[PDB]
């Protein structure tokens, strides 16, 4: 029974990838989703199948995830990249080493880079290895655009666009250029006086300048005054009941009986 | 009370300074004065 | 007979020693038998220099003189050397012997023994013996190099010490709990569990000092540096005085580390003071590095010593470094001006062109590390005027803080003020 | 081992009620060691509860107590134990289902206590499944011949059904008798449900094939139920047994209360010289008589 | 014996509960 | 082997709780002595 | 009436004597004679026919009190 | 704050007394 079924698996997948190794995809990878339910998703110790499962693992989860960013669906691509990360890092022992991992890994960096999840990037950068940080390009890439853009060279962080090691960091770069001006966007109103609306243009890298209107008339900063584009910065009496309460907090702590 | 085992294991009050400068006041003083 | 002459002073040493243990099995009983609580405490203090002095040919006449009633299981112990809460403090004399014999097999089931016994037994006294127990089969399982199906075991352990209302043996379990998911790298399930667990506002000095020590490294890599600091600085005035020496070069490591991101420069009396100098000399030159925004002299250290970091653990804090280290250029520059121009900032930061000093500046403000405004209609970067707080709540919020801290302590000293009778 | 539940959670989020099933299957099976993690995610189990997911309303309604469980909101974590249906799985050594049962026990003894002053109409219902719970481990108290402490939660628990075929159903029947009535007397304070209990206990002594009647008389006289002993003496009087009847008569004289022992008087006046001779052991004249001889 | 105990000792507990409430009060009013 | 585990839980919380009054009112007893 | 409400303490307590003692330990050194006088009463009412040891050991120093 | 920090120290001076009085007392009574 287990030969068969793992047949049957290996046949899905092979005809997987005569597909493409877009939607036949789709309901290939949902089928091979059910049968890898029928079979192992997660070892989960124990059972200790040393099947060589990442083999189908890997097969399932990459080409799920690949065809996540082919779609342009963060909420799957999430999904995938969670298998597989588990797949990567937890049976190392078992797991041959697959040379096709640090692909999707560093492509996971980058989208946390591009959802602005700084906390949970440099939780994963820790959970990877010490030399990979400084050798591989797939990694070392998402690495160099977070350094960057937590120093502040917004230019580099542009600059950097046409530097991708794979094509496949895609969409995660339009994301993070989103997010990017979002981030300016933050410095902007929290720290300064009054940009006008040229300087505006040249500092945030808006679209062309007939949209420039663009993050005004979404963000909105109040703008308006005197020059449309005058940012209308967005920059005495005792506290008597808050003091009153504490004063009272002390009276009280020294009064009962303790 | 415990000694944490799981952790492996001049006289001068100095405060910085220690930096690397053309002498202190000397060499820095006479090209003060060149220039001025 | 100079080796007999030395082995009878040894043995009357000896004698002194078992009498000493004899007096800590008196003073457990005083609890137990007395049936108060605590004071396994005062039979436990004891713990660190009685292992020190541990003996071979002590313990074998132990494990015959001992144990009044018998039940035999005594010959788990007597192969391999050669009451409720006396037998778990004499099993952990015993897996004492092993770990410093280096004897890790026999140690480890031992200790598994050891571990059954004290979950079977439902005791509320003897959950501090359960603590202590805990540690040391971690340590031992640490010398073996497993520290994984210890995590279950520690995990529902600490589940057990948490339904059962229980303070030693909870701080213990969720220390060492972290200790095993910091030494696999997992920051994520180490925050979430220090999320979602409440330390004991009643614990242990020395426990406070590593759970303290714990979050801040999970803070610190997390990115939450200002609370990583005083997470450490507060491990650090916790620690012990005369001893952990180990501990406090790691603590004050990392505490290096995370004041060198937020842009501070440390204070050199660490570097000075003498338990210390050898330990955390690569950190002397990484500081200095930073201090000058040498990025030359900060490439040598990383090349020079670069394995020590990965060693002790920091090789990603140290280039969130390089990225801290144009910040602190900018908070000296900062803290020292109120009015620089951006064309004198590029220069005095070591940058390229008054548009770079716009971004890093308004960066710097956005975390707030420098606090001043900025105009770029002239090109100037204006500080705020410091306004004289004294006319301000600040002096209000300060001694209400330090008061309630005065307050608590008068509350519990007056309370713990127990009478025997 | 695993090193992460995210990607086990991350099943939930799939459109596939086939792949939930064993999303939900690894998650219980490893909640024991990744609890922390799916505290965050058990907003998604609660609507999946709450809908008809397949296994969804069983399993599901599980691991959602486990989850709750470890974090420590037990009030909520019952509201989805006592749903989790049959998979609770009363019998077994794990600690999450002693310390379920354990808050089950206690909020059904709440609730009881609670409702027990109200009304007879309008009390607060109880949770027929935590009511099954509780009697699955009433159950297995009499089973393990462990017939003791049957009697205590009984009792806390406000059910005399119970009490009575505990009771009932055990050995030594007048050791458990004895032991309820000193707990009867001394310990519960309530005393509607003191006199509840002693009724039962009354009831139970009845019943015996060798009837006590110095402990029935006892238990009378905290009722204050004077007609019952006047026939129950009238009973022993009909019935020849004379020590028996004197014996209580005298105990009834030291104990009862004067308006209780004229109570009994007048419903027994209500050969005939038995019934005068215990008429004047009630009244006190042999009692006083063999004090002052004393 | 577990029910005995259990309850003895709960109506310690109220009992020690009301002992610390009157000596409270006692303090109280002999500060004054 | 019966709710020997629910009766001892709920014996010890209350052990544990009848100790530290006792050692309270001991306390308050002696400053009212005072 | 401070004396009656020390007193009537006493007459709650007699179905567990050793209890008495401790209500009653704690009263007997007040600075109110009345209040004295009621813990000794209730002390006598409590472990009344009992001979309660620490009942006992309370009363004695008593029998020493300045007020008559 | 100055009142609440020499109260603060007063306490646990008088913590100690007592503490050192119930050790000298529990030393005494085993010996």
């Amino acid at each position: 029974t287990s030969g068969a079924v793992l047949q049957a698996a290996t046949g899905m997948y092979e005809q997987l990838k005569g597909e493409w190794n877009l939607s036949k995809c789709g309901e290939e990878l949902g089928r091979l989703k059910l049968v890898l339910l029928e079979l192992n998703f997660l070892p989960t110790t124990g059972t200790k199948l040393t099947k060589q499962q990442l083999i189908l693992a890997r097969d399932i989860l990459e080409i799920g995830a690949q065809w996540s960013i082919l779609r342009k669906d963060i909420p799957s691509f999430e999904r995938y990249m969670a298998q597989l990360k588990c797949y990567y890092f937890d049976y190392k022992e078992q797991l041959p080493e697959s040379a096709y991992m640090h692909q999707l890994l560093g492509l996971n960096l980058l989208f946390l880079l591009s959802q602005n999840r700084v906390a949970e990037f440099h939780t994963e950068l820790e959970r990877l290895p010490a030399k990979d940080i400084q050798t591989n390009v797939y990694i070392k890439h998402p690495v160099s655009l977070e350094q960057y853009l937590m120093e502040g060279s917004y230019n580099k962080v542009f600059l950097a666009k046409g530097n991708i090691p794979a094509e496949s960091y895609t969409f995660f770069i339009d994301i993070l250029l989103d997010t990017i001006r979002d981030e300016i966007a933050g410095c902007i109103e929290k720290a300064y006086e009054k940009i006008l609306f040229t300087e505006a243009t040249r500092i945030l890298f808006f679209n062309t300048p007939k949209k420039m209107t663009d993050y005004a008339k979404k963000r909105g900063w109040v703008l308006g005054p005197n020059n449309y584009y005058s940012f209308a910065s967005q920059q005495t009496t005792i506290p008597s009941t808050e003091l009153a309460k504490q004063v009272i907090e002390y009276a009280r702590q020294l009064e009962m009986i303790v | 009370d415990d000694e944490f085992e799981e952790f492996p294991a001049h006289v001068w009050e100095d405060n910085w300074d220690d930096d690397n400068v053309e002498d202190d006041f000397s060499n820095q003083l006479r090209a003060e004065l060149e220039k001025h | 007979t100079a080796a007999a002459a030395a082995e009878h002073s040894q043995r009357e040493l000896d004698t002194v020693t078992l009498e000493d243990i004899k007096e800590h099995v008196k003073q457990l009983e005083k609890a137990v038998s007395g049936k108060e609580p605590r004071f396994v405490l005062r039979a436990l203090r004891m713990l660190p220099s009685t292992s020190r002095r541990l003996n071979h040919y002590v313990l074998y006449k132990a494990v015959q003189g001992f144990f009044t009633s018998n039940n035999a299981t005594r010959d788990f112990l007597l192969p391999f050397l050669e009451l409720p809460e006396v037998e778990a403090y004499l099993q952990l004399l015993v897996v004492i012997f092993m770990m410093n014999s280096k004897r890790y097999k026999e140690a480890q089931k031992i200790s598994d023994d050891l571990m059954q016994k004290i979950s079977t037994q439902n005791r509320r006294a003897l959950d501090l013996v359960a603590a202590k127990c805990y540690y040391y089969h971690a340590r031992v399982y640490e010398f073996l190099d497993k520290l994984d199906v210890v995590r279950s075991f520690l995990h529902a352990r600490l589940r057990t010490a948490t339904l059962r209302h229980d303070a030693d043996g909870q701080a213990t379990l969720l220390n060492l709990l972290l200790r095993n998911y910091l030494h696999y790298s997992l920051y994520d399930q180490a925050e979430k569990l220090v999320s979602k667990s409440v330390f004991p506002e009643q614990a242990n000095n020395n426990e406070w000092a590593r759970y303290l020590y714990y979050t801040g490294r999970i803070k610190a890599i997390q990115l939450e540096y200002s609370e990583a600091r005083r997470t450490m600085t507060n491990a650090l005035r916790k620690a012990p005085q005369h001893t952990a020496v180990g501990f406090k070069q790691t603590v004050h490591k990392l505490l290096i580390v995370v004041e060198l991101l937020l842009g501070e420069i440390p204070d050199r009396l660490q570097f000075r003071q003498p338990s210390l100098k050898r330990s955390l000399m690569p950190y002397f030159l990484l500081t200095q590095a930073v201090r000058t925004g040498n990025l030359a002299k900060f490439n040598q250290v990383l090349d020079q010593f670069g394995e020590k970091f990965q060693a002790d653990g920091t090789y990603t804090l140290i280039i969130r470094l390089r990225h801290n280290v144009i910040k602190t250029g900018v908070r000296m520059i900062s803290l020292s001006y109120s009015r620089i121009s951006l064309a004198d900032i590029a220069q005095k930061l070591q940058l390229d062109s008054p548009e770079d000093a716009e971004f890093i500046v308004a960066k710097a403000i956005r975390d707030g590390v420098i606090e001043a405004s900025i105009n770029h209609e002239k090109g100037y970067v204006q500080s705020k005027e410091m306004i004289d707080i004294y006319s301000t709540r600040e002096p209000q919020l300060a001694f209400h803080q330090r008061i309630s801290f005065c307050l608590d302590i008068h509350n519990m000293s007056v309370k713990a003020m127990r009478f025997p009778p | 081992m695993i090193t992460s539940a995210a990607g086990i959670i991350s099943l939930l989020d799939e459109d596939e009620p086939q792949l939930k099933e064993f999303a939900l299957h690894k998650l219980n099976a490893v909640v024991n060691d990744f609890w922390a993690e799916i505290s965050e995610s058990v907003d998604k189990i609660e609507v999946l509860y709450e809908d008809e997911g397949f296994r969804s309303r069983q399993f599901a309604a599980l691991v959602a107590s486990k989850v709750f469980y470890h974090l420590g909101a037990f009030e909520e974590s019952l509201n989805y134990a006592l749903g989790a249906g049959d998979l609770f799985n009363v019998n077994d050594n794990s600690e999450y289902v002693e310390t379920i049962i354990a808050k089950c026990i206690d909020h059904y003894t709440k609730q009881c206590v609670e409702n027990a002053d109200l009304p007879e109409g309008e009390k607060k219902p109880i949770d027929q499944r935590l009511e099954g719970i509780v009697n699955k481990m009433f159950q297995r108290c009499l089973d393990d011949h462990k017939y003791k402490q049957a009697i205590g939660i009984a009792l806390e628990t406000r059910r005399l059904d119970v009490f009575e075929k505990t009771i009932l159903e055990s050995n030594d029947v007048p050791g458990m008798l004895a032991y309820s009535l000193k707990l009867c007397m001394s310990l519960m304070q309530n005393k509607q449900f003191r006199n509840k209990v002693l009724r039962v206990l009354v009831k139970i002594y009845m019943n015996l094939e060798k009837p006590d009647f110095i402990n029935v008389c006892q238990c009378l006289i905290f009722l204050d139920d004077p007609q019952a002993v006047s026939d129950i003496l009238e009973k022993l009087v009909k019935e020849d047994n004379l020590l028996m009847a004197y014996q209580i008569c005298f105990d009834l004289y030291e104990s009862a209360s004067q308006q209780f022992l004229s109570s009994v008087i007048q419903n027994l006046r209500t050969p005939k010289d038995q019934t005068l001779k215990m008429i004047k052991i009630l009244s006190g004249e042999m009692a006083i008589e063999l004090h002052l001889q004393f | 014996d577990l029910y005995s105990r259990y309850k003895k000792l709960q109506q310690e507990l109220e009992f020690l509960e009301v002992q610390e409430e009157y000596i409270k009060d006692e303090q109280k009013n002999l500060k004054k | 082997s019966g709710l020997r585990q629910y009766y001892l839980s709920k014996i010890e919380e209350l052990q544990l709780i009848v100790n530290d009054k006792s050692q309270n009112l001991r306390r308050l007893q002696a400053q009212r002595n005072e | 009436v401070r004396r009656a409400a020390v007193e009537s303490l006493g007459f709650i307590l007699f179905r567990t004597p050793e209890q008495c003692p401790s209500v009653v330990s704690l009263l007997s050194e007040s600075y109110n004679p009345h209040v004295r006088y009621g813990a000794a009463m209730a002390l006598g009412i409590c472990c009344a026919g009992t001979g309660n040891k620490e009942a006992i050991n309370l009363l004695e120093p008593m029998t020493n009190d300045p007020v008559n | 704050y100055l009142a609440s920090l020499i109260r603060s120290v007063v306490a646990l001076h008088n913590l100690i007394n007592n503490k050192i009085a119930n050790r000298d007392a529990e030393k005494k009574e085993g010996q």
